[PDB]
């Protein structure tokens, strides 16, 4: 299971 | 010619090194406003939180004092990075105001709570939160007022924690600092507290976060009460026997509450698709809400069993979760009463030591 590495914020 | 120099953020005023340009509002703490600046040195955005006279009350130099301490000898990644500390007043006599630069993330919890996370990504962030308390619980210090403002991202999803004025050590010793819709139980009773407080703060967090809204809005402090009650149903006489007699027939007087179930608290419309391995499932994050989200402190999980609860710990990593703590300086013990000029003295000396 990979962490993730992005968020959107926009 | 000189070392810092003046800027008018509307009515206050930022004095700062020539490094740091481009100010701009974009906040407060418990104590202080915030700006975000550019250091033309390091070639990176920072935030300085400017503290006005900290020293011109207990409560402010109290504060102060412990968030310089704090934001010194605190290391890890899910807590907010100090960067730097100045003043640039000239002397003892002269001194009076400080300033903290800190790392700047991109937004805070709010922000988030909107949209619709996968759950990797609500576990991962909880897990963050989580590291980020584990460390601070770990020397003894409780930070009290977790909140999705408190609480700030970047777009590579890290997360780290924020605000260290009202972090302290256990409880008892007043009440209506800590921000109304987070306060636990034994916050709003009037109680006193254990470093789970901060555990109540996560689940309400949580429940922000699948619920799109805050857990238990609450019109006014006592309001809050019955938002709790009126959820998770009336706590039980073994509850009651805790309360100070005043609040206690209070209490007791209120309407009786069922409550709901997480499963009717937390519906899966509510959630995402479940993961593609086992544990990231909307059931499993109800049983962790259910653990946390307990008005009786004494039947509360902490930290240490969320970080190992199934939903939680498929990103578990004992070199994050199992740090060595911070180290305090065994003086500031942040509880004592000093003076108006002792304060002065002490912040000033930390601020020197610090520069």
């Amino acid at each position: 299971p990979k962490r993730p590495t992005t968020l959107n914020l926009f | 010619d000189n070392n810092f120099y003046s800027v008018e953020i509307g009515d206050s005023t930022f004095t700062v090194l020539k490094r740091y340009q481009n100010l701009k509002p974009i906040g407060s703490g418990a104590q202080g406003i915030v700006c975000a600046a550019y250091d033309a040195i390091l070639e990176r955005n920072v935030a300085i939180k400017k503290l006005s006279r900290p020293f011109q009350n207990q409560t402010h130099a109290k504060r102060a004092y412990r968030e310089l301490v704090l934001m010194k000898c605190v290391n890890h990644k899910n807590i907010i990075g100090l960067l730097n500390v100045f003043t640039p007043q000239k002397s003892l006599e002269e001194f009076q105001d400080v300033y903290i630069v800190m790392e700047l993330m991109d937004a805070n919890l709010s922000q988030v709570i909107q949209m619709e996370l996968d759950h990797e990504r609500m576990s991962y962030l909880l897990y963050q939160m989580l590291c980020g308390i584990k460390h601070l619980h770990s020397a003894g210090i409780i930070h009290r007022d977790l909140k999705p403002s408190n609480i700030v991202v970047k777009s590579d999803a890290t997360l780290k924690i924020l605000d260290f004025g009202l972090a302290r050590t256990a409880g008892t010793s007043t009440p209506y600092v800590v921000t109304r819709y987070y306060r636990a139980p034994e916050v709003i009773l009037g109680m006193g507290y254990k470093e789970n407080v901060d555990i109540w703060s996560v689940g309400c967090i949580m429940g922000e976060m699948i619920k799109g809204g805050v857990l238990f809005p609450g019109t006014d402090h006592i309001d809050q009460w019955n938002k709790v009650i009126e959820q998770l149903g009336t706590p039980s006489p073994e509850f009651m026997k805790k309360l100070q007699p005043t609040v206690r027939t209070y209490v007791e007087n209120r309407p009786k509450y069922a409550g709901y179930s997480f499963e009717k608290l937390f519906p899966d419309v509510l959630f995402p698709a479940d993961s593609e391995h086992n544990k990231l499932k909307a059931s499993q994050a109800r049983d962790l809400l259910s653990k946390m989200l307990v008005i009786d402190a004494s039947k509360r999980i902490s930290v240490d069993e969320a970080l190992q609860h199934p939903y939680i710990n498929v990103w578990y990593d004992p070199s994050e979760a199992e740090a060595p703590p911070p180290k305090i300086p065994d003086k500031q013990l942040d509880e004592r009463e000093h003076t108006i000029e002792e304060w002065k003295e002490l912040i000033y000396k930390e601020v020197m030591d610090l520069e």
